[PDB]
RNA sequence: AUGAUUAGAGGGACCUAUUCUCAAACUUUAAAUGUGCAAACAAACCGUGCCUUAGCCAACUGCAAGGCCGGAAAGAAAAGAAUUAGAGGCACCAAGUGGGCCUUCUUCGGUAAGCGGAGCAGGCGAUGCGGAAUGAACCGCUUAGGGAUAUGUGGCGUCAAAACUUAUGGGCUCAUUCUCGAUACGUGAAAAGGGUUGGUGGAUUCCACCGGCCCCGAAAAUGGAUGACGCUUAAGCCCAAUUAGUGAUUGCCCAUUAUUCCUUUGGUAAGGGCGGAAACAAAGGAGAAAGUGUAGCCCUUCCGAUGUAGAUGUGGCCUGGAGGUUAGGACGAAGCUUAUGGCGUGAGCCUAAGAUGGACCGGCCUCUAGUGCAGAUCUUGGUUGGCGUA
RNA sequence: GGCCAGAACCAGCCCUACUGCAUUAUCCUGUCGGGGAUCAAAAUCCGGCGGGCAACGAAGUGCAAGAAGGGUCUUGGUGAAAUGAGCGGAGUAUUUGAGCUGCGCACGGCGGCCGCACGCACUGGUUUCUUCUCCGUGAUGCUCCAUGUUGGCGA
């Protein structure tokens, strides 16, 4: 399922491309998120927004 | 670090062990953790928490109580089928106002003198919980009972008796001092009766 | 399997929440070779803004 | 000596540490003490009736459940 | 020092401009049920039954309906917790509000779906999302460039 | 070493809707060091230029242009900075590179070199190869004399990492300590 | 609109159209950030379903209220269509606090202040560690005790780990007794003006104007401070790299941080085992307790671990006596001495040796109290440097 | 020998060495015209036209999914459960990519006619080349501790 995912996309750029057309990329739909800054002097709202992405330690992940 | 903002808030204190310096309660403790572990019944699970429980909130119960919830039970109930064994972890008391109680089943910790007698004349047998433990072993057939808490003086003593809404005792020896001012309109004010929440 | 958490994961699958839910936030070790400026945004020149598929270059760094 | 008055600096912080607890559900501790004595009155008269209709729709249940 | 009933509603408790007058006919015509969603809206033009400026812009639920009154509750935080106040107002002071509107809204097209599917009819459409990508056939493709104009005009005199 | 700065060309448009159907199709040049810029970038100029935000706005291409091969060319850079005291100054300089990306990176450098400039407070307008009959300034047309030639004088000719000494003899290459 | 306000123009003033300027106690308009409510399980929806009512309505099968009987419920679709290190509720009994101070944005009084007063939020106080030479509060990071690896802030000429002074990077800068520069917070400056090398607009190389760096403007009291030396093909400033137009996207050095490994300890802790498995002597061993807590029954697993005031726990330590129970002592009790080892995270315990002593006393369970000292210008006794001094 | 040290192996970690897919066009090349400059040229530059892969290790552009030498005084062990692509047995094959191919269906122009870059289904055909694949061990072990090699020192 990937492989064919790719060459499709390869293949409607290339159609594209060929007509002097554009091929808007589908959003992305996931995002990876770490934090990379320690816990001192993080203000109420941020605090929390980081406790409910679960992020709550620094180099700590999530999708 | 990690940000564990007042994590010690999600810490409950719950007894896990016994205070009680009564041999026998431990022996039943003893025998009643091995059932709650190795059964699946939610009745040997029940009973062995409040075994470890303080005698304050292990209430007691009076054998009218379990007279009048046994007859509710009852009616509902296949006369076929026997009668559920009450099982009240705590004690039964006797009371002078049910002089005629059906034969029943109970077991308990333990029954006032007045208590067993009475239950035996009616007919009914008392059970230790190591009985019941070989008779009921994950407690088929049981009507688990607990005892009135909510009468008692501590409980009617509990809150500012000053406040709106508020009609709790206040600690004081002598009842005609405490009835002046802040309890009748005609000395300065009087507390409110009622106060919506 | 792991290959189900990686496409429910990686596609948005219908069981996105269900599969990230059920795991640990990842912990990460300090990306090896070091970072840019963690106080300003990666437009800047830093590290903390989105950085759109650079973040894999990031991550490989880190895991 | 002269000395700081008032400030507000700590106390949403103190507020927030118990956390600011949300309301009473409305379907808890909703007394009718106080509204308008009329629609009470009347409401009193219905609730007495359906006490008494609860209370012979439990004898006539127990009467059917009886008879099998 | 002053902290008065009415203290610092200056702007609060004054008609909007060109919008004076008393309150309309339709006011005196809608009809407050207990339970009902209402907003506590101030009527600076009545002077009577006017809510405290704390429960202006409030919503809450009505208790008691009195022949010219409202009893509505309204949640208010103090300290570390929300009381849940019961305020007495004239029936000018309260608005039915809209809170609910979206998820009334809601149930409805749930109950119509399911008579819908119950009937074998024909389901509307799926909305599609936006952001799937797709081919873009261009009408008018410009560059985007700054000028010199843009720098030369603005500049004021 | 390579210059810094890419040559990128970023394709967006404003997200179609019920009020711009068919929204138009905006193609930007510009100069960055990576492609998250040059759409970061991008999106500045469609804000202050279109009121085209970018959290409505789509990237329908953003690809690095290939420089050409490698010629000892006459550039001409169109460069605007801002400055808080002068405001807006446009300039039009010279440059000798090979590239496009070279030219505009060398002055990106001069920019911050002479005038303090910094990377975000820079519009490069329009850069240019030209011939060398329109270059204007003496210091970039004497390099395309036909009989173009110096020395190389005061050279300081580091060695190689490997060989290189700390003590050595005044006269050989015998190393001391190394 | 209300107030303040300059000037002309048209019919000395008035008017009419505006025009120069504007307000904490003016405003038509009007953000950002905010702030109420809702987003299906004691609820809501459907039935013109039944009962009840001294409620409303002229009556009603209509309206209101409480119930009962049922039906339906993507248990909340689809359209970006949430997320949770997301168990809610309810009590009881108590401590310390009730002098704060700093910073960021917003600010009120004041010429100003390391001044005085407020709003929001983070801090120090109560907190160290790494970094800014130094600093309660700045940057980084916040803490069981240990290793490895990797980072943060900050650095990479010596001091001082790191470019043994990196590049096969571009420019700019000269400074004479105040030392140019390398001073985030912050800790050395203005109005004004003039070497070099940049820009813009005109004229025939010069005219004006605008930047960069440097210079002048720039005077204080012990000798002195980019931290010191020094540095000028910088070791300075702006910019940009990572072994360099070769062929791709981690140069390097430092944390009580991150990752991981090992050990401890405590859980709102999570799981197993515990009916001795069968046999088995000396010339594979041992253990296996149904358990809060111990040398913890035993094994496995996960997570947290700092802290002033303060609270609480501890088969936690210690001292004088009592009820018990077990011991010891003239072959040497108590006391006392220690480069006197062992055990315990620790309070401490125990052994050894006395070339000490001379007669009582240890352990364990429970009971009990005048029960633990470094400081109170603490009490009493003794000693002591000053001092072989005045 | 329960002490010091050195090499071997094992398991787990940690550094290696080895790189494929897509993209390039404001690009690459030939020739006309101009324009340039010096003694004359060529070049730098601009428009056409015909061709195209700049293919060295092309390009410092986006994503990489490449299994298995050296470190462990940074761990524990020497087979007192080797759970394995690594051990022990069997087979010389299955099947997964890369190719170039069939039917529609999707997908791109002009409105069914073309194409189709190797998309989906038929797990299609082929196999031209590229892989190794298939079985196996409970605890009648509840727990803990006990097993190598070579010297040095120790009689
Ligand atoms: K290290
Ligand atoms: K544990
Ligand atoms: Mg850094
Ligand atoms: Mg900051
Ligand atoms: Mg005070
Ligand atoms: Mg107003
Ligand atoms: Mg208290
Ligand atoms: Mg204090
Ligand atoms: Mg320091
Ligand atoms: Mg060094
Ligand atoms: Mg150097
Ligand atoms: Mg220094
Ligand atoms: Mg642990
Ligand atoms: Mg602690
Ligand atoms: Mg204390
Ligand atoms: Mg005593
Ligand atoms: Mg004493
Ligand atoms: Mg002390
Ligand atoms: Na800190
Ligand atoms: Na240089
Ligand atoms: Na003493």
């Amino acid at each position: 399922e990937y492989r064919g995912a790719e060459k499709k996309l390869v293949t409607l750029r290339r159609q594209a491309a060929s007509h002097g057309n554009y091929y808007l990329e589908a959003k992305p739909k996931v995002a990876v998120v770490t934090r990379i800054r320690g816990i001192a002097k993080v203000n109420p709202k941020q605090r929390k927004i980081l406790q409910l992405l679960r992020l709550r330690q620094i180099f700590n992940t999530v999708f | 670090g990690v940000d564990l903002t007042g994590i010690s808030k999600k810490s409950r204190v719950i007894r896990h062990h016994t205070y009680s310096t009564n041999p026998y309660i431990k022996l039943l403790i003893k025998l009643y953790k091995f059932l709650a572990k190795r059964t699946s019944s939610g009745f040997n699970k029940v009973v062995y928490q409040r075994l470890i429980k303080s005698r304050s909130n292990r209430a007691p119960i009076s054998l009218s109580r379990i007279a009048v919830v046994m007859k509710r039970k009852a009616v509902f109930t296949a006369k076929s089928k026997a009668a559920p064994i009450a099982v009240v972890v705590g004690d039964v008391l006797d009371d002078v106002r049910m002089a005629r109680i059906p034969a029943m089943r109970v077991c308990a910790l333990r029954f006032s003198k007045s208590a067993r007698q009475s239950i035996v004349a009616a007919g009914g047998e008392c059970l230790t919980f190591d009985q019941l433990a070989m008779i009921a072993p994950t407690g088929k057939n049981t009507y688990l009972l607990r005892g009135r808490k909510s009468g008692r003086e501590s409980v009617r003593h509990f809150g500012a008796s000053g406040v709106p809404g508020s009609h709790s005792k206040p600690y004081a020896t002598n009842r005609g001092k405490e009835t002046k001012r802040g309890r009748r309109t005609g000395r300065s004010y009087k507390r409110k009766a009622f106060r919506h929440v | 399997c792991a290959e189900d958490m990686v496409n429910q994961i990686y596609t948005c699958g219908k069981h996105f929440r269900t599969v990230t839910h059920g795991m640990w936030p990842f912990k990460l070790a300090p990306p090896a070779g070091g970072m840019r400026q963690k106080r300003r945004h990666f437009v800047e020149g830093g590290d903390y803004g989105n950085r759109d598929t650079l973040i894999n270059r990031f991550l490989a760094r880190m895991i | 000596a002269k000395s700081k008055n008032h400030t507000n600096h700590n106390q949403s912080s103190k507020n927030h540490r118990n956390g600011i607890k949300g309301p009473v559900p409305l379907h808890l501790h909703n007394s009718k003490r106080g509204s308008w004595l009329p629609a009470l009155v009347n409401a009193r008269r219905v609730r007495k009736h359906n006490q008494k209709a609860a209370l012979k729709k439990r004898r006539e249940r127990i009467a059917a459940f009886a008879a099998k | 020092h002053s902290y008065g009933y009415k203290s610092g509603t200056r702007h609060l408790f004054a008609k909007k401009f060109r919008k004076h007058g008393v309150p309309s006919v339709s006011t005196i015509l809608t009809n407050i049920k207990v339970g009902d969603y209402v907003d506590v809206v101030a009527d600076s033009a009545v002077r009577e039954g006017m809510p405290h400026k704390y429960y202006h812009g409030r919503t809450g639920i009505v208790w008691n309906v009195t022949p010219r009154g409202v009893g509505v509750i309204i949640n208010k935080p103090v300290r570390t917790r929300t009381l849940r106040k019961r305020i007495c107002v004239r029936f000018e002071h309260v608005r039915k509000s809209r809170c609910q509107e979206a998820f009334k809204a809601k149930e409805h097209q749930f109950q119509a779906y399911l008579a819908a599917k119950k009937a074998g009819k024909a389901l509307p459409p799926l909305q599609k999302s936006s952001r799937l990508g797709g081919i873009v056939r261009p009408k008018n493709v410009e560059v985007l460039a700054r000028r010199v104009a843009d720098y030369e005009a603005m500049v004021p005199y | 070493v390579k210059p810094h700065l890419r040559h990128y060309q970023v394709v967006g448009r404003e997200s179609p809707s019920e009020k711009n159907p068919e929204p138009t199709v905006y193609k930007f040049e510009v100069f960055a060091p990576n492609f998250v810029v040059a759409k970061s970038r991008f999106w500045r100029m469609m804000r202050v230029k279109n009121k085209v935000k970018a959290t409505h706005g789509d990237v329908l291409s953003c690809k690095v242009v290939k420089d050409a091969k490698l010629v000892a060319r006459n550039y001409l850079v169109d460069i605007a900075y801002y400055s808080q005291r002068c405001g807006y100054t446009r300039m039009v300089k010279e440059f000798r590179d090979v590239s496009k990306t070279g030219a505009v990176s060398q002055a990106y450098h001069d920019l911050a070199s002479r005038h303090r400039a910094r990377y975000h407070n820079i519009e490069v307008l329009n850069v240019k190869s030209i011939p060398d009959h329109e270059v204007k300034h003496l210091s970039i047309a004497q390099y395309h004399a036909p009989n173009l030639s110096f020395p190389l004088l005061q050279r300081r000719t580091k060695a190689t990492r490997k060989d290189r000494a700390i003590f050595v003899k005044k006269n050989t290459k015998r190393a001391v300590v190394a």
